[PDB]
RNA sequence: AGCCAGGAUGUUGGCUUAGAAGCAGCCAUCAUUUAAAGAAAGCGUAAUAGCUCACUGGUCGAGUCGGCCUGCGCGGAAGAU
């Protein structure tokens, strides 16, 4: 019921974009705004609905007059449907016997166990015109749990012997664990469906593909949102296997002594990878264990933890779900959490190099006036292979420092490497050499070299401009169009360091590598140039860096 | 259209016609290439 | 000049009214005079025409080669005519000819029905596509920018209406 | 031969049957199966030792045709594939290494005598002798 | 100044080749044919396909073009019974 919304182009679309093989049936009356009939063209007849109620009338009729010529051209591809569906309607589409409404349903219905045609219905969902039309066809086209191959469980490891098992009630139970939501009332919920077989109250249903044992409470049935407690489950309803203690993606649930399914097939990979922060220090005691009740729920919510920072670093697979998890946690979880960024290596580096700092060191701390003017030489940051990130090559000018004072320098220097004047952004990995230490007798102790030590170090770095060593991914990306060209350009917006533009029967596959540090809000902007038309990889190869020149005026 | 006291000859296709007296230049494809006044 | 080395060749079929300064063509299916200025001197020598800019009025050189482009497209519009067609790029955009009258389905919460003058006979072969034909070369176009400044075209999408040889340039988001 | 529709000579080292994406759009140009120009080419690639680019043009018509013309690989390759690297010229005027004889650039010329009717022979032998002096290299006879 | 009009074609023009493939930028800055073409100006652009400048090669078939000096004119120019 809307502007440009043309039937027959759109289900004549699919045999251009989609290539597959429609052949709709109830067509359409009335200019889209004076809409008052949906053309079924097995019966041949138009359907009235409400004037404007939520529901009143059926009234069936003939084909209107005004559509009498497109209804003649419509029907006769209606009936060429069977002679192709099966070999004995070729020889009565051209001997002329009848084709009559139940008569062409019975070859059509076999036609949605392989899938070749899709059964097309336009009308109005919300203007109410064309819902009470849509329900004959489901019990018609759609295939219901007893007409289907049902449950068929293999074996375990011995054999591969699919076996088809009964759709009725005369088999072993079995059912499937999926959509397995939570609440604050008894913790885990299910939403499962029995395929076939009777359960009673009160089971040792297992989980017999991860050996775990559970029992059977008190099922629970729903209108999508109330509680009704289903007692005994029939064979095809859909429910809450409730009080599982631990349960899976998809993993049966079923008696023992009985067939057995194990099967996990794709298991997906949430890609956005954001970093939650709690907001008091109380918060991380109970944002900690968000992970329990809600990780249990889906596997499109991951958590990447890092082993040092202890920050909790989760992951989605779109923002708009890293959107719900947060207003997940608000107001029925109570959580105030300040979402930032991920934990990227942000070891600060240097590219200006200082001459020559001395830290400025004179106070009378034990009796006489403790002095320490000792001046360090900026060196460049060890590269190649340096396991201690820690390089002081203390150049005492002719041993003058004692070894007892030696630690003294040494502290003051380290703590400002494992520190930052950034955001305490560690400048490790950087090797640093002592030019020369003052050395005292009655003003020489730990403080007095130390102390300036930690100054020098830090003056240093407001003039060497220490940038950012970074962590660098593999990022691969899949667009199928000409559309790639706009995003390898945005993409050398970013050191998207690129690697070659591959194609596929459908996809141009753009190869690049991408700084870690430059990841950011990667999955929206790519949403926002692919149109959320992308499916792609992400691993991981080189290490580079990311400009920063933040000692200039930034850094105090 | 920006005005200032400075028409100059900026885009390489850039017309010049006097309408109604006061100068406004006239490129093709960049609107931003246009002043009016001088 | 090139104007003055430009005559224009009155053809069969159209006539020619010259009562000095008014001239009323009577062609083939309109009456396409023009009053024009008064630095103008006007002749129908053999079948060529030939002007010519009066004394005082030495910038008639203009206000005749005005005229002299005008009257060649006169004889020429009141017998072959104009197509002028437009492209409707506009999501549920329809345009639809009843007799002298174009609907706009422009996307607002009421219809536009305007009536066209004289000197137009409009057609549509589809809901994008409208035609406008006519004899005087000022009325093919004044018609026919009065929808296009309705609706100009968005360089944002390619939304709008737009001539048939026109081609607009559509920019990108770049931001969000 | 033809005219204002399309006339560009692009191909590089036939050793890689994909189009590299910057030849892509010479092949992008009139409608192509891409695997066309694959299966016509690789009947005479295999009477050589690949590593060189090799030149072919291509030109069109009017349904969904096209065509090409093969020749030799030409003598500015043909320079730097005998003198080791494939770049030299970082500096034309001021590096003095490396000499081949005009012998050598005769006998690269007579399968450009003996396939196109333009580079003769005499007259590229100065810009034989010019893209030597720009890559910076010697000759002496 | 416009309509036909080839944009004659050696080459990938390197470097560093991931594309820096005449169109990011530094050194060369020759030209196989010179009645028409430069190892080059922008747009298309990661690169190019598309569209031109280059000579207008063929038509119109006469004047035309870019600056220097002065006579004056326009814009610049918005205020408070």
């Amino acid at each position: 019921d809307r502007m440009g919304a043309n039937f027959l182009k759109v289900v004549n679309q699919i045999k251009t974009r989609l290539g597959a093989n429609p052949v709709p049936l109830q067509l359409a009356i009335g200019a889209e705004e004076h809409f008052t009939g949906v053309v079924d063209l097995v019966k041949m007849k138009a359907i009235n609905w409400n004037d404007a109620d939520q529901g009143v009338t059926f009234e069936y009729e003939d084909i209107p007059a005004d559509m009498v010529e497109l209804a003649n051209e419509w029907h006769q591809n209606l009936i060429e449907s069977a002679a192709e569906a099966s070999e004995e309607l070729m020889e009565k589409y051209l001997g002329g016997e009848e084709l009559t409404e139940a008569e062409i349903k019975g070859a059509l219905r076999q036609r949605v166990l392989n899938n070749e045609i899709i059964l097309v219905t336009c009308g109005s969902a919300f203007k109410n015109k064309g819902v009470q039309a849509m329900l004959d066809a489901v019990i018609d086209y759609l295939p219901s749990p007893v007409d289907v191959p049902a449950i068929n469980g293999i074996l375990d490891d011995g054999k591969d012997t699919p076996a088809e098992r009964h759709a009725s009630d005369d088999e072993p139970f079995s059912a499937l664990a999926f959509k397995i939501a939570t609440d604050p009332f008894v913790g885990n919920l299910t939403f499962f469906r029995v395929y076939s077989g009777v359960v009673n109250s009160g089971d040792t249903v297992l989980n017999s593909v991860k050996a775990a044992r559970e029992r059977f409470g008190r099922i629970v049935q729903m209108h999508a949102n109330k509680r009704e407690e289903i007692k005994e489950v029939r064979a095809g309803d859909i429910a809450a296997a409730i009080g599982l203690k631990d349960v899976t993606t998809g993993d049966t649930l079923c008696d023992p002594d009985a067939p057995i399914i194990l099967e996990r097939m794709e298991f997906p990979e949430p890609v956005i990878s954001i970093a939650v922060e709690p907001k008091t220090k109380a918060d991380q005691e109970k944002m900690g264990l968000a992970l329990g009740r809600l990780a249990k729920e889906d596997p499109s919510f991951r958590v990447w933890t890092d082993e040092e920072s202890n920050q909790t670093i989760i992951a989605g697979m779109g923002e708009l779900h890293l959107d719900i998890i947060v207003d997940r946690m608000k107001r029925e979880f109570n959580v105030e959490a300040n979402v930032g960024k991920p934990q990227v290596a942000y070891r600060e580096t240097i590219r200006q190099k200082v001459t020559d700092v001395e830290g400025k060191h004179a106070k009378q701390s034990g009796g006489r006036g403790q002095y320490g003017h000792v001046v360090i030489d900026m060196y460049p940051l060890e590269p190649g292979s340096n396991p201690k990130g820690y390089e002081f090559i203390n150049d005492i000018k002719g041993g003058v420092i004692p070894g007892e004072y030696i630690p003294a320098v040494d502290k003051g220097i380290q703590e400002q490497l494992k520190a930052g004047p950034l955001a305490g952004y560690p400048v490790v990995d950087m090797g640093i050499r002592l030019h020369f230490g003052s050395y005292h007798d009655v003003d020489s102790s730990e403080l007095a070299f130390k102390l300036a030590a930690s100054i020098a170090f830090k003056e240093g770095f407001k003039k060497a401009k220490p940038v950012l060593l970074e962590p660098i991914m593999k990022v691969e990306v899949e667009t199928p169009e000409e559309n790639t060209g706009d995003v390898i350009g945005d993409l050398s917006r970013r050191r998207g360091m690129l690697k070659g533009q591959e194609s596929e029967v459908t996809g141009v596959k753009i190869h690049a590598e991408v700084p870690l540090s430059e990841m950011f809000g990667y999955a929206t902007q790519l949403r926002s140039l692919t149109k959320g038309r992308a499916s792609y990889t992400m691993e991981f190869l080189k290490y580079d860096e990311a400009p920063s020149n933040v000692a200039q005026a930034v850094i105090e | 259209m920006k005005v200032r006291a400075s028409v100059k000859k900026l885009c390489r296709n850039c017309k010049i016609v006097k309408r109604d007296g006061v100068i406004r230049v006239i490129c093709s494809a960049e609107p931003k290439h246009k002043q009016r006044q001088g | 000049s090139r104007v003055a080395k430009a005559p224009v060749v009155v053809p069969a079929g159209v006539d020619v009214k010259i009562n000095g300064q008014v001239i009323t063509i009577k062609g083939k299916n309109g009456e396409l005079t023009r009053t024009l200025n008064d630095a103008v001197e006007v002749k129908h020598a053999d079948n060529t025409l030939t002007f010519g800019p009066r004394d005082g009025y030495a910038d008639g050189w203009a206000q005749a080669g005005t005229a002299r482009a005008l009257l060649n497209s006169m004889v020429i519009g009141v017998t072959e005519g104009f197509t002028k067609k437009l492209q409707l790029v506009g999501v549920g955009y329809r345009a639809a000819v009843k007799g002298n009258v174009i609907n706009l389905s422009l996307g607002f919460s009421h219809p536009v029905d305007h009536q066209l003058p004289a000197g137009i006979t409009a057609e549509c072969p589809t809901q994008t596509e409208i035609v406008l034909k006519g004899a005087d070369k000022q009325v093919i176009g004044q018609v026919a920018a009065d929808l296009r400044a309705y609706r100009r075209p968005e360089p944002y999408k390619g939304k709008g209406v737009r001539y048939a040889d026109e081609v607009v340039r559509t920019k990108e988001a770049k931001k969000k | 031969a033809k005219k204002v529709q399309a006339y560009v000579k692009l191909q590089v080292a036939a050793g890689m049957a994909n189009p590299s994406p910057p030849v892509g759009p010479a092949l992008g140009q009139q409608g192509v199966n891409i695997m066309e120009f694959c299966k016509a080419f690789n009947a005479k690639t295999d009477s050589i030792e690949k590593g060189l680019p090799i030149p072919v043009v291509i030109t069109v018509y009017a349904d969904r045709s096209f065509t090409f013309v093969t020749k030799t690989p030409p003598a500015a390759v043909l320079l730097k594939k005998a003198a080791g690297i494939k770049s030299g010229s970082g500096k034309p005027n001021k590096d003095k290494v490396g000499k081949i004889s005009r012998a050598q650039l005769q006998e690269i010329a007579q399968t450009k005598a003996a396939d196109m009717t333009g580079a003769d022979i005499e007259a590229m032998t100065r810009s034989i002798e010019g893209t030597a002096r720009s890559m910076g290299l010697v000759v002496e006879d």
